RNA sequence: GAAACCAAAGUCUUUGGGUUCCGGGGGGAGUAUGGUUGCAAAGCUGAAACUUAAAGGAAUUGACGGAAGGGCACCACCAGG
């Protein structure tokens, strides 16, 4: 865990800023854009890499430093406990390959949930698409807690990381018996109308998706996938959604259905499926604004300055005179 | 004329303010760089080290 | 409509993990419509298909 | 029976005297048409027949004339003869941008590249055939092609490099359900 | 000639045909000040303190392409078990 909270944070953006434009980040450019602190970085680099926080790169003429997955989960931790959200760890891991699923406890400690996007050419291309599945995916659940659908509301996100309502509870799955399966498959077909009602079907609707929430709520996530009722096929999907839902339920719990809703009705609701005039101190600023910039500029074009190159340069001499 | 001429004129006063402010500024803009050059300089000199 | 067909012509392999066939299909109407169409799975010179419409025509150009 | 004339300039007398079997086979016989060469007005003078087989063929050949006399390779106009769907846009290349001299000529440059290879370079991706005159741009092609074609040729010659011009058009070849 | 190139950028350590302007590592800086001209915009002349181990010019190979084409594989896919 964090102990010392000064400036992980800003070498740690710098090398976000750094994964921004290009593969490989070198010290320089980390040096340069993180100018609070001077020299001692290098020492915080080294106690970097004794975690999987950074990871060093020296092949045979790029020298550099990257971003770890573990450092840009702390990363957004640390973005998130400067938005007061989370204070302790609660340790009931839902080990996805997709997704981790982390508890979480905030200065109050109400209980929340996390979910990190890990997504599996190197990570970075994982990292950046991670940030996009985790933005699209935020945007579905807002959208959907914000259309009344029985999901968690959404709390907060950063970068990979989405703090999500804590609901307790069981998958539909793995619960061996329910003592009223009419009345929640009652609700799960009112629930597959509401969707295909608001311009939407799933696609691949599926019972291992629904968590029973003390058998008694049904609580819905993992909306990456969401498609659009404008596409040919989407009847398609919602009624093979329709038949997976109908055989587990003929063939799980041994209730048979009475109600078949084979309605398509789009869009009677929100079409979700695109979801001395200048004063002195102005002068004052862009003047200082200026000269930190030649000085960025001078910090760059100094800190760029293969010492690998000149040992083996001397060695090759030493081995030259010493041969020869 | 009597009315494109005084539209004419009024353009031309606004212009001749309008370049009496820019030079103003670029004049405002120079003093203000250059005594913030003497700070750092001074900077650089002096009151710069640990002890 | 159903309409009969004849293949006169293999021509290639067509879609994205190349499953289907482009052919060209002649017709069993007593016309010479040789029109060519996309078909999936085995087809060799001298198969016969049945065209649920006629009227479409397939990648062509 | 009604016949069309079409021109031909000095500089494309030599290419119609070499290539005039390849052209005027298939006018006679897949056509059916009566064709000939004025000289006195120098044009080609081609005329429906009573045994042509249907109409609008007099328009096909008059096409695939005047494609071969702008600079069109005779294979290139039996295209237009066969294909139904083929357009002839041309614009002059002071339309889009005003130049004047060396840098009007330039600008021919960076149409033709080293070797004509970034003029053959848009023809691997547009699918299209383009002929530069002296100080015009010819493009036969189907119609979201030859716009294809037309936006990249103004890219180029709005001083836009090769390289931006490759990327964006071989992007709007992926867009373009090909 | 450092070369790309140049019948001149040649007749240069075998260095002298006449003559005008103008450069002296990169910045500061064509900046401040002074003078002069202009209605103004600005033009002409034009530093120093200080900063820096470099900045540049020609060519020579090609990691890496988010550049393009081909070929191969059920430790890739398609249709399947």
């Amino acid at each position: 865990l964090r102990y010392m909270s000064r400036d992980d944070f800003r070498v740690l953006t710098a090398v976000e800023m750094g994964m921004k434009n290009h593969e490989i980040v070198p010290g320089s450019l980390i040096a340069s854009i993180a100018s609070l602190k001077h020299g001692g970085c290098n020492k915080v680099l080294r106690e970097l890499v004794k975690h999987k926080l950074i990871a060093w790169e020296r092949t045979k003429t790029v020298q550099g430093y990257r971003l770890t997955n573990a450092g840009y989960d702390y990363l957004a931790l640390k973005t998130l406990s400067s938005r007061q959200v989370v204070e302790s760890v609660g340790n009931q891991m839902g080990v996805g390959k997709e997704s981790d699923i982390y508890i979480v406890a905030n200065e109050e400690g109400q209980q929340f949930a996390l979910k990190l996007h890990r997504l599996g050419r190197h990570n970075v291309s994982w990292l950046y698409l991670s940030r996009l599945s985790a933005m699209k995916e935020f945007a579905y659940m807002k959208a959907l807690y914000e259309r009344k659908f029985p999901v968690p509301k959404p709390i907060d996100y950063n970068r990979h990381a989405v703090v999500m309502e804590l609901i307790n509870g069981y998958p539909l799955c793995q619960i061996h018996h329910v003592e009223d399966p009419a009345s929640v498959y009652d609700e799960a077909m009112e629930l597959i109308v509401k969707l295909a009602n608001h311009g939407l079907i799933h696609g691949d609707f599926n019972e291992f998706n629904l968590i029973l929430d003390e058998s008694d709520h049904i609580t819905m996530i993992d909306f990456p996938q969401m498609v659009s009722t404008s596409h040919p096929n989407a009847e398609w999907y919602f009624d093979r959604d329709v038949k997976c839902i109908k055989d587990f339920f003929m063939k799980r719990f041994s209730y048979e259905s009475e109600l078949f809703p084979t309605f398509k009705d789009i869009r009677r609701e929100d079409t979700l499926d695109v979801e001395s005039t200048i004063p002195p101190e102005l002068v004052k600023q862009k003047v200082k604004r200026q000269l930190t910039k030649q000085q960025k500029s001078a910090v760059r074009r100094r800190l760029q300055k293969a010492n690998i190159f000149t040992k083996q340069r001397r060695e090759n001499m030493q081995n030259i005179k010493s041969s020869l | 004329k009597e009315d494109k001429r005084a539209r004419k004129q009024a353009i031309k006063e606004e212009r001749k303010e309008r370049r009496v402010e820019k030079k103003a500024n670029k004049l405002a803009f120079k003093l203000e760089k250059r005594r913030q050059e003497k700070e750092l300089l001074n900077l650089k000199k002096n009151v710069e080290g640990l002890k | 409509p159903i309409k009969l067909a004849r293949v006169t012509k293999v021509l290639g392999r067509t879609g994205s993990q190349g499953q289907c066939t482009q052919v060209r299909v002649e017709f069993m109407d007593d016309t010479s419509r040789s029109i060519i169409r996309n078909v999936k799975g085995p087809v060799r010179e001298g198969d016969v298909l049945t065209l649920l419409e006629s009227e479409r025509e397939a990648r062509r150009l | 029976e009604e016949t069309r004339k079409i021109p031909v300039p000095a500089n494309r007398y030599t290419p119609l005297k070499e290539n005039w079997m390849k052209i005027f086979t298939p006018i006679v016989e897949h056509l059916g048409l009566q064709i000939r060469f004025n000289l006195k007005s120098r044009n080609v003078e081609i005329r429906t027949c009573k045994e042509t087989k249907d109409v609008s063929a007099l328009t096909k050949a008059a096409d695939f004339v005047k494609a071969f006399i702008l600079g069109f390779q005779v294979e290139d106009a039996l295209a237009l003869i066969r294909l139904d769907d083929l357009f002839l846009e041309s614009f002059e290349i002071t339309d889009v941008k005003p130049l004047k001299g060396d840098h009007l000529s330039r600008a021919i440059g960076r149409i033709a590249g080293k070797g004509g290879k970034t003029k053959f370079t848009i023809e691997n991706v547009t699918r299209t055939r383009i002929v530069l005159a002296d100080v015009k741009v010819h493009i036969l092609g189907s119609f979201q092609n030859i716009k294809m074609a037309r936006t990249a040729i103004c890219n180029l010659i709005l001083g836009n490099p090769p390289s931006k011009v490759y990327g964006n058009i071989r992007a709007v070849a992926s867009r373009s359900a090909d």
